[PDB]
Protein backbone atom coordinates (compact mmCIF):
# COMPACT_ATOMS: atom_id res chain seq x y z
CA UNK A 1 0.00 0.00 0.00
CA UNK A 2 2.86 2.51 0.66
CA UNK A 3 4.45 2.12 -2.64
CA UNK A 4 0.92 1.73 -4.44
CA UNK A 5 -1.29 4.70 -2.95
CA UNK A 6 1.89 6.80 -1.74
CA UNK A 7 1.40 6.99 2.13
CA UNK A 8 2.89 8.71 4.19
CA UNK A 9 5.83 6.73 6.02
CA UNK A 10 5.31 8.30 9.07
CA UNK A 11 1.73 6.34 9.17
CA UNK A 12 3.21 3.40 8.02
CA UNK A 13 5.69 3.11 11.24
CA UNK A 14 2.61 3.93 13.56
CA UNK A 15 0.60 0.70 11.65
CA UNK A 16 3.55 -1.10 12.27
CA UNK A 17 4.02 -0.40 15.72
CA UNK A 18 0.56 -1.73 16.29
CA UNK A 19 1.01 -5.44 14.08
CA UNK A 20 4.24 -5.43 16.27
CA UNK A 21 2.37 -5.01 19.65
CA UNK A 22 -0.58 -7.26 18.53
CA UNK A 23 2.00 -10.11 17.73
CA UNK A 24 3.86 -9.25 20.97
CA UNK A 25 0.37 -9.59 23.57
CA UNK A 26 -1.00 -13.08 24.16
CA UNK A 27 -3.48 -13.40 21.28
CA UNK A 28 -2.94 -11.14 18.04
CA UNK A 29 -6.27 -11.77 16.71
CA UNK A 30 -7.82 -10.71 20.21
CA UNK A 31 -5.25 -7.82 20.56
CA UNK A 32 -6.42 -6.46 16.62
CA UNK A 33 -10.13 -6.91 17.76
CA UNK A 34 -9.92 -4.60 20.73
CA UNK A 35 -7.94 -2.22 18.76
CA UNK A 36 -9.30 -1.79 15.31
CA UNK A 37 -10.86 1.96 16.37
CA UNK A 38 -7.48 3.97 16.98
CA UNK A 39 -6.91 5.55 13.73
CA UNK A 40 -10.97 6.23 13.19
CA UNK A 41 -11.22 7.28 16.78
CA UNK A 42 -8.34 9.78 16.83
CA UNK A 43 -8.14 11.27 12.71
CA UNK A 44 -12.18 11.00 11.80
CA UNK A 45 -14.38 11.39 14.38
CA UNK A 46 -11.61 14.44 16.21
CA UNK A 47 -11.38 16.61 12.82
CA UNK A 48 -11.73 19.99 12.15
CA UNK A 49 -11.73 21.25 15.73
CA UNK A 50 -10.55 24.53 14.67
CA UNK A 51 -11.60 25.34 11.31
CA UNK A 52 -10.99 28.17 8.69
CA UNK A 53 -12.04 27.38 5.38
CA UNK A 54 -12.60 25.10 2.68
CA UNK A 55 -15.80 24.68 0.31
CA UNK A 56 -18.85 22.53 1.19
CA UNK A 57 -20.81 20.96 -1.85
CA UNK A 58 -24.66 22.35 -1.64
CA UNK A 59 -27.24 19.52 -2.42
CA UNK A 60 -30.98 19.46 -2.17
CA UNK A 61 -33.19 16.54 -1.23
CA UNK A 62 -36.49 17.11 -4.03
CA UNK A 63 -39.79 15.12 -3.21
CA UNK A 64 -41.05 12.67 -2.79
CA UNK A 65 -37.93 11.72 -0.72
CA UNK A 66 -38.75 8.56 -0.96
CA UNK A 67 -37.28 8.57 -4.28
CA UNK A 68 -34.10 9.29 -3.13
CA UNK A 69 -33.95 12.23 -5.90
CA UNK A 70 -30.95 15.24 -5.15
CA UNK A 71 -29.39 17.63 -6.75
CA UNK A 72 -26.58 19.30 -7.00
CA UNK A 73 -26.24 23.18 -6.81
CA UNK A 74 -22.50 24.04 -5.97
CA UNK A 75 -19.83 25.01 -3.51
CA UNK A 76 -20.54 27.10 -0.37
CA UNK A 77 -17.40 28.76 1.27
CA UNK A 78 -17.21 27.16 4.67
CA UNK A 79 -16.42 29.26 7.85
CA UNK B 1 -18.42 34.56 -13.73
CA UNK B 2 -18.32 32.36 -10.65
CA UNK B 3 -14.61 30.87 -10.91
CA UNK B 4 -13.79 34.74 -10.76
CA UNK B 5 -13.49 36.49 -8.06
CA UNK B 6 -16.35 33.71 -5.75
CA UNK B 7 -13.66 32.57 -3.73
CA UNK B 8 -12.99 31.32 0.39
CA UNK B 9 -10.27 33.54 1.14
CA UNK B 10 -11.45 36.82 2.69
CA UNK B 11 -9.85 39.91 3.72
CA UNK B 12 -10.44 42.48 6.39
CA UNK B 13 -12.85 44.56 4.66
CA UNK B 14 -15.51 41.74 3.84
CA UNK B 15 -14.79 40.52 7.80
CA UNK B 16 -16.04 43.86 8.80
CA UNK B 17 -19.28 43.58 6.39
CA UNK B 18 -20.09 40.13 8.02
CA UNK B 19 -18.31 40.81 11.73
CA UNK B 20 -17.59 43.78 12.67
CA UNK B 21 -16.16 43.86 16.73
CA UNK B 22 -18.90 44.68 19.40
CA UNK B 23 -17.66 47.47 21.71
CA UNK B 24 -17.99 47.00 25.55
CA UNK B 25 -20.07 49.84 26.61
CA UNK B 26 -21.34 48.81 29.88
CA UNK B 27 -18.86 48.37 32.51
CA UNK B 28 -18.78 48.75 36.25
CA UNK B 29 -16.61 50.11 38.92
CA UNK B 30 -16.89 49.46 42.66
CA UNK B 31 -13.72 51.66 43.63
CA UNK B 32 -13.98 55.81 44.62
CA UNK B 33 -14.46 57.87 41.55
CA UNK B 34 -11.91 59.91 41.89
CA UNK B 35 -9.19 60.44 40.32
CA UNK B 36 -6.37 62.15 41.80
CA UNK B 37 -4.51 61.63 45.31
CA UNK B 38 -2.44 63.54 48.01
CA UNK B 39 1.36 62.17 48.34
CA UNK B 40 3.71 62.74 51.06
CA UNK B 41 6.59 64.46 50.05
CA UNK B 42 8.45 65.68 52.99
CA UNK B 43 8.24 63.35 56.36
CA UNK B 44 6.97 65.08 59.12
CA UNK B 45 9.62 66.50 61.73
CA UNK B 46 8.90 64.18 64.48
CA UNK B 47 10.10 63.67 67.52
CA UNK B 48 11.50 67.20 67.75
CA UNK B 49 13.29 68.98 70.53
CA UNK B 50 10.41 71.31 71.01
CA UNK C 1 29.74 62.94 -21.18
CA UNK C 2 31.20 66.30 -19.87
CA UNK C 3 27.39 67.45 -19.20
CA UNK C 4 25.98 64.64 -17.45
CA UNK C 5 28.28 64.48 -14.22
CA UNK C 6 27.15 67.82 -13.02
CA UNK C 7 23.41 67.43 -13.67
CA UNK C 8 23.34 63.75 -12.20
CA UNK C 9 25.33 65.05 -8.82
CA UNK C 10 23.15 68.20 -8.51
CA UNK C 11 19.94 65.84 -8.69
CA UNK C 12 21.68 63.76 -5.89
CA UNK C 13 22.69 66.92 -3.74
CA UNK C 14 18.85 68.02 -4.35
CA UNK C 15 17.24 64.79 -3.23
CA UNK C 16 19.60 64.78 -0.40
CA UNK C 17 18.46 68.03 1.14
CA UNK C 18 14.85 68.38 0.21
CA UNK C 19 12.43 67.68 3.11
CA UNK C 20 10.22 65.91 0.39
CA UNK C 21 10.07 62.20 0.87
CA UNK C 22 8.85 60.14 -1.70
CA UNK C 23 6.39 56.78 -0.29
CA UNK C 24 4.61 55.35 -3.18
CA UNK C 25 2.65 53.42 -0.67
CA UNK C 26 0.35 56.39 -0.83
CA UNK C 27 -0.92 55.17 -3.65
CA UNK C 28 -1.90 51.68 -2.85
CA UNK C 29 -3.41 52.95 0.33
CA UNK C 30 -5.24 55.75 -1.79
CA UNK C 31 -6.65 52.80 -4.49
CA UNK C 32 -7.17 50.19 -1.16
CA UNK C 33 -7.81 47.54 -4.07
CA UNK C 34 -7.73 43.71 -3.05
CA UNK C 35 -6.07 42.44 -6.20
CA UNK C 36 -6.02 38.89 -7.28
CA UNK C 37 -4.65 37.45 -10.00
CA UNK C 38 -7.37 35.46 -11.29
CA UNK C 39 -9.46 37.46 -13.47
CA UNK C 40 -9.65 37.37 -17.26
CA UNK C 41 -10.90 41.33 -17.39
CA UNK C 42 -8.49 44.11 -15.05
CA UNK C 43 -10.24 46.28 -13.42
CA UNK C 44 -8.91 49.74 -14.20
CA UNK C 45 -7.74 50.25 -10.61
CA UNK C 46 -4.98 46.85 -10.84
CA UNK C 47 -4.37 48.27 -14.31
CA UNK C 48 -3.07 51.50 -13.12
CA UNK C 49 -1.37 50.41 -10.05
CA UNK C 50 0.32 47.95 -12.64
CA UNK D 1 -12.01 46.78 22.63
CA UNK D 2 -11.89 46.95 19.18
CA UNK D 3 -9.47 44.81 16.67
CA UNK D 4 -10.82 45.72 13.18
CA UNK D 5 -10.43 49.11 11.46
CA UNK D 6 -12.23 52.33 12.69
CA UNK D 7 -12.25 55.61 11.12
CA UNK D 8 -9.55 54.14 8.09
CA UNK D 9 -11.70 55.29 5.61
CA UNK D 10 -10.94 58.74 6.87
CA UNK D 11 -7.66 58.45 7.65
CA UNK D 12 -6.92 58.40 3.46
CA UNK D 13 -6.46 61.82 2.98
CA UNK D 14 -6.27 65.39 4.64
CA UNK D 15 -8.31 65.31 7.96
CA UNK D 16 -8.53 69.14 8.70
CA UNK D 17 -11.82 69.40 6.22
CA UNK D 18 -13.89 66.24 6.80
CA UNK D 19 -17.25 66.27 5.88
CA UNK D 20 -19.84 63.38 5.23
CA UNK D 21 -21.99 63.50 2.37
CA UNK D 22 -23.70 61.48 -0.68
CA UNK D 23 -25.24 61.90 -3.51
CA UNK D 24 -26.70 60.90 -6.94
CA UNK D 25 -27.52 62.03 -10.23
CA UNK D 26 -30.23 60.75 -12.97
CA UNK D 27 -29.26 61.11 -16.74
CA UNK D 28 -31.07 64.03 -16.95
CA UNK D 29 -28.92 66.33 -14.76
CA UNK D 30 -30.89 66.09 -11.52
CA UNK D 31 -28.80 65.23 -8.69
CA UNK D 32 -30.36 64.46 -5.07
CA UNK D 33 -28.39 65.27 -1.81
CA UNK D 34 -28.30 63.85 1.29
CA UNK D 35 -26.07 65.72 4.14
CA UNK D 36 -26.62 63.82 7.62
CA UNK D 37 -27.38 66.63 10.47
CA UNK D 38 -24.46 65.52 12.50
CA UNK D 39 -25.75 64.45 16.56
CA UNK D 40 -23.95 65.26 19.63
CA UNK D 41 -21.02 63.55 21.08
CA UNK D 42 -20.69 62.86 24.93
CA UNK D 43 -16.99 62.55 24.25
CA UNK D 44 -16.12 65.38 22.56
CA UNK D 45 -18.34 67.33 25.35
CA UNK D 46 -16.67 65.63 27.94
CA UNK D 47 -13.22 66.43 26.58
CA UNK D 48 -13.62 69.87 25.75
CA UNK D 49 -15.29 70.04 29.68
CA UNK D 50 -11.43 68.71 30.56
Amino acid sequence: LQQTAGLDPSLVKLGVQICLHAAASSSYAWFILKTKSIFPQNTLHSMYESLEGGYCPNLEWLEPRSDYKFMYMGVMPLS
Amino acid sequence: PIVQVSADVENKKTAQLLHADTPRLVTWDAGLCTSFKIVPIVPAQVPQDV
Amino acid sequence: TVIQPVLQDISVLLQRISPLQIDPTIISNTMSTVSESTTQTLSPASSILG
Amino acid sequence: DLSDMLLEPLLSGDPRMTQLAIQYQQYNGRTFNIIPEMPGSVIADCVQLT
